[PDB]
């Protein structure tokens, strides 16, 4: 009668209670650029999705993935690849669906493209403009490496990317660049500093305090 | 009917706020979120308050005398404290949950739950009952001073007039240790936003000072004068008018409804508000 | 249907002037941004320029800035954009594509085929 | 270029199929649809309001 | 080549036949033919019953034969199925991927069906367990995402998928019987006609495509509407269906005139359609919006019949009874709410 019915919802509520522990205490990641991978980082659950198993057309699905945490992009930074980047994240940013989502920003390739810009083999400023009046910036870090040119070119394409997140998304958007290529397994713990980020500056925002 | 409209208003808008708080967050789902269960505990206290105390504090003002009874006065006191206590400890474990969900995302996020939210307010809430309800009844409260004496034995006499013992104590544990946690709870949080000043763009900075200030400015500037004064009232009881000290309690009575003025500002309160105070 | 038939194009020596005129078909034009589409000999497709509604909010690849514009027409329902100092690397077959949703600053629109709202495009050559 | 004219054949195919098919006058089809809309309204339960006593969900 | 150009070219003008086919069969309107018809006028719904226990978004759900049950897709990996009447759970069902766009109920009620960006329709049995909830059988010959899926009758499972192609599933053989080809975008929404022996398909394309069960080709092809169609429901008569879109319209399609009989938008009204479905008599087209409302709309007069208001996120999912006693919506606040 009634009762089994009620005692059954009652047991089916009891589960759904650890399972909506489980669901707030793991934190969802979208892999974007190039099917899941659960990683335990200072004892946190993470959910990498990697949705590489779809066709180009990206629109419909992408409406899917709007509760996760941030969307790391990952990008080459050597057709025009970089561009085809550029208007995916624009994409990214001014979506209605995915207009409170974070992006952690990787900008993978670097030592290819570092390799690249030693010599006049495909000169970013013949293929993107308003190269040769950009310098380096003075609040930039770039540390002992190669030549200065690089680390213009390593801060021109970040800058570009952090002009489309600047100019939208208020309150709800927050970029997270980084420069990373080489595995050295701390690329993981960027990811839990950029997180804690986005759920703090998100925990700020909601109690009307930044 | 001077204090018949200027007492009569407080009150009412007590309750007016309080009792629409709570049936906002019950009536829609989305408001029923982890953090405004505490706010619940909140609107809950201020409400037995302006149903309780206030209107017979009113009554105690105007007509210049208790007129309910010795028992009426005493359980009436209890009340008042319970209430008072409840409500300052309640804004305590806000502060302390802001502070947890700020500083510490994934451990709030992973560690503090529904069960642990009702386990929460019922602690507080016992504890603030055992701190007003136990030390009244058994009459630590009492004074052993001449004038002290006159009041407990006349039936028309409900003025709170205590030992410094207790009003040293119940004060302290009342109100200084609940002010200094959240101070520091939201000193922390505020530190931790302008840290969050990081935002590459090349009153955004002064944000934080209108949140964080409005919070402590409604606490002290309304609790702290009536602490003050019954902290200098036990060392010395002439420097302190008693008319002072009632006029210093409903500045304390008022937080009942600057509460939800302040905590129930989210454009989540507000789409429920609008769409409950509409009256088809 | 949702037509976008182009046209113009063909072969013109470098340096010259062609322009391209797409039109449209089937659907409101001043709900939709709309922006053009390359692929040259091989490579895959390339994302031109695109304009907005209104047409303020425009933008353009920058292998291409600084010589090819614009333009939209929306109460004859065509959209124009000008060759200016062409160079053989600018060989492709152009496309007029639509932004899929109306009334949306965000588009997904380059794909390798399977996007209806895209024309068949026209052929341009420049070789002398 | 296979695939593309293999796909413009399969196109050309299914729209002359499609080209050779018996249409009713959308006159009629109206009158179908109403004549049903018109003959089924008494038991659809949501153009009149439903008794409390027959509503299960009340 | 100039072979692509002439098949193009012949393509134009078996095009152009079938305008001027359909316009020949235009003599009269809609507007006109039911405009002497007495007006609905507004028609007021509450919410009866609010279904809360879901944690994330709901994405789709599908009422059950008896007009009792109802099954819940959230993309938090649960299949949660409801009994309407009094408000419990009858299962809950953990689904091995997280992210599900599709549920569909068994008109046996024996079977229930879920899939997403997995690309698998998994099939859950509800019968032959001492009582417990596995997966009986799953079905992986999809390319794309899984958008919709409905039961034949008991064995027979037609899927829309993102990979551009519905397909037909046995799933006793868990084979994939017949493919439906012909579309140009990602396929979202398919409605089986009642009796099932044909079934429509509305796809990223601006196009729906009516397709045979049998014969596996479709037969004829509905491109009226300017942007893609998210949803797709058939009349009850059989002879028409009504098509949503991100156009921000619902366009009522005819089977036997190959036309858009009306269409059904509003100037105040930017947001697309999530999902649409008729009344019992057909009277009344319930449109779900991104306008986070469901708004309902007379389906022979194009009017405003009643705005639904509701849930504080946008609503995906739009289902109404057999027997259309009451109307489930469910949006992505993780809610259903029942009306009536
Ligand atoms: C559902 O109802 C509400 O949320 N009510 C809100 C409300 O009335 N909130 C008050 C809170 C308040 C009022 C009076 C005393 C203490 C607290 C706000 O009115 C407070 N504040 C006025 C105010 C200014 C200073 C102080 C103050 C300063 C020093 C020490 C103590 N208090 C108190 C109130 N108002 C402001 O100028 C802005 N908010 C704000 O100040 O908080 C960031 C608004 C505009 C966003 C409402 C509004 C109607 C304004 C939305
Ligand atoms: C007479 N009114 C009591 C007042 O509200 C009060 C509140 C808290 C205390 O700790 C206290 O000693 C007195």
């Amino acid at each position: 009668e009634e009762k089994a019915q009620r005692e059954a919802n009652k047991k089916i509520e009891k589960q759904l209670q650890k399972d909506k522990q489980v669901y707030r205490a793991t934190h969802r990641l979208l892999l974007l650029g190039a099917f899941e991978t659960k990683f335990q980082v200072d004892k946190v659950n993470f959910h990498m999705f990697d949705v590489g198993g779809q066709r180009d057309e990206r629109r419909k699905w992408i409406q899917c993935f709007n509760d996760v945490t941030a969307i790391i992009f990952v990008v080459a930074s050597s057709t025009n690849r970089l561009q085809e980047a550029l208007n995916l994240f624009k994409s990214i940013w001014n979506n209605r669906w995915l207009r409170t989502i974070s992006v952690i920003l990787f900008l993978n390739k670097q030592d290819l493209l570092a390799e690249k810009v030693l010599a006049g083999k495909s000169k970013i400023e013949d293929y993107f403009p308003e190269f040769a009046r950009y310098t380096t910036p003075e609040d930039a870090t770039p540390e002992p490496g190669e030549d200065p040119r690089v680390t213009r070119a390593k801060y021109f394409i970040r800058d570009e990317f952090l002009r489309i997140s600047t100019a939208s998304g208020d309150g709800r958007h927050y970029c997270y660049p980084h420069f990373t290529c080489a595995v050295d397994t701390e690329n993981i713990r960027r990811v839990f500093n950029d997180c804690r980020d986005i759920i703090q500056r998100m925990h700020l925002r909601q109690y009307e305090l930044l | 009917a001077g204090m018949g409209l200027l007492m009569a208003l407080i009150v009412l808008l007590i309750v007016a706020g309080n009792v629409l708080v709570i049936v906002a967050i019950a009536k829609t789902p989305r408001l029923q979120t982890l953090t405004n269960l505490f706010i619940m505990s909140l609107a809950s206290a201020d409400l037995v308050m302006g149903l309780l105390v206030v209107p017979f504090g009113a009554t105690i003002v105007v007509w210049g005398r208790w007129e309910y009874g010795s028992f009426f006065c005493e359980l009436w006191t209890s009340v008042d404290v319970l209430c008072v206590t409840a409500s300052i400890e309640t804004l305590c474990v806000i502060a302390l949950d802001r502070y947890l969900a700020i500083t510490s995302p994934f451990r709030y996020q992973s560690l503090l739950t529904r069960a642990r939210a009702r386990g929460l307010v019922c602690t507080v809430w016992a504890i603030s009952a055992l701190v007003s309800f136990l030390p009244i009844l058994m009459h630590w409260w009492r004074a052993e001073s001449d004038e002290a004496r006159r009041c407990y034995n006349d039936p028309k006499c409900c003025d709170f007039v205590t030992n410094r013992a207790y009003a040293i104590a119940s004060s302290v544990v009342s109100f200084y240790v609940p002010l200094c946690i959240m101070a520091f709870v939201y000193l922390r949080v505020f530190r931790e936003a302008q840290k969050q000043v990081k935002k590459i763009d090349s009153l955004r900075e002064q944000k934080a000072l209108k949140t964080l200030g409005i919070i402590m400015g409604v606490f002290t500037l309304c609790w702290l004068p009536f602490f003050l004064a019954n902290v200098v009232k036990a060392f010395h009881r002439e420097l302190v008018p008693d008319r002072l000290f009632v006029f210093f309690n409903w500045l304390g009575y008022a937080n009942s409804a600057f509460n939800p003025i302040i905590y129930c500002r989210s454009p989540d309160f507000r789409k429920a508000f609008q769409g409950l105070l509409c009256c088809a | 249907q949702v037509q976008l038939q182009e046209s113009g194009g063909g072969l013109v020596q470098p340096g010259g002037s062609l322009r391209l005129s797409c039109a449209a078909s089937g659907f409101t034009f001043s709900n939709y941004k709309m922006n053009w589409v390359r692929q040259a000999p091989g490579k895959g497709l390339e994302w031109v320029s695109d304009i907005s509604q209104s047409g303020a909010s425009i933008s353009y690849t920058g292998s291409v800035k600084g010589r090819f514009t614009i333009s939209r027409d929306n109460a004859k329902n065509t959209l124009y954009l000008q060759m200016n100092s062409l160079k053989p690397e600018d060989t492709a077959v152009y496309y007029c594509a639509r932004c899929p949703a109306p009334f949306t600053r965000d588009c997904f629109d380059v794909t390798s085929t399977t996007y209806a709202y895209r024309g068949q495009g026209t052929q341009v050559t420049v070789s002398s | 270029n296979t695939a593309s004219i293999a796909q413009a054949r399969k196109l050309v195919e299914q729209l002359k199929m499609e080209a050779n098919i018996d249409r009713i006058k959308v006159s009629k089809a109206a009158a179908d649809l109403m004549a049903y809309c018109e003959a089924h309204a008494k038991e659809d339960p949501l153009l009149t309001p439903v008794p409390a006593s027959e509503n299960p969900f009340r | 080549q100039s072979e692509l150009d002439q098949l193009r070219q012949e393509a134009e003008q078996l095009k152009n036949q079938i305008r001027d086919a359909r316009k020949a069969c235009a003599d009269a309107t809609l507007s006109q033919i039911t405009n002497n018809i007495d007006p609905v006028g507004r028609i007021q719904m509450r919410t009866r019953r609010t279904l809360r226990g879901h944690l994330a978004k709901i994405y789709a759900m599908h009422w059950g034969t008896d007009s009792r049950l109802l099954v819940s897709a959230s993309q938090d990996g649960k299949l949660i199925i409801w009994d309407s009447y009094t408000t419990n759970k009858v299962h809950a069902i953990p689904l091995r991927s997280s992210w599900v766009m599709t549920c569909a109920y068994a008109p046996s009620g024996n079977y229930v069906a879920c899939g997403g960006l997995d690309n698998i329709c998994s099939i859950y049995n509800l019968k032959t367990r001492e009582g417990n909830v596995r997966v009986s059988r799953e079905l992986a010959g999809h390319t794309g995402y899984l958008s919709c899926c409905r039961f034949l009758d008991d064995n027979q499972i037609v899927t829309s998928s993102g990979d551009t192609t519905c397909a037909l599933w046995d799933i006793e053989t868990g084979q994939q019987t017949t493919t439906f080809t012909g579309h140009t975008g990602d396929v979202m929404s398919l409605s089986l006609a009642p009796d099932t022996r044909l079934f429509v398909s509305g796809a990223c394309d601006a196009s729906a495509k009516l397709w045979d069960v049998r014969e596996g080709m479709c037969r004829q092809t509905f491109t009226g509407h300017e942007s893609d169609i998210n949803a797709i429901c058939f009349f009850p008569n059989g002879n028409a269906f009504a098509t949503g879109s991100d156009d921000a319209t619902c366009r009522l399609f005819d089977l036997r005139a190959d036309q858009e009989l009306m269409t059904y938008s509003h100037d105040n009204i930017i947001c697309g359609i999530t999902s649409v479905s008729f009344s019992k008599s057909g009277r009344l087209l319930l449109a779900g919006y991104d306008d986070f409302n469901c708004n309902v709309w007379d389906a022979l007069k194009a009017d405003r019949a009643g705005v639904l208001a509701g849930h504080d996120n946008r609503v995906s999912c739009l289902g109404v009874t057999d027997d259309g006693m009451a109307v489930a919506t469910g949006s992505w606040d993780s809610f259903l709410k029942i009306w009536n």
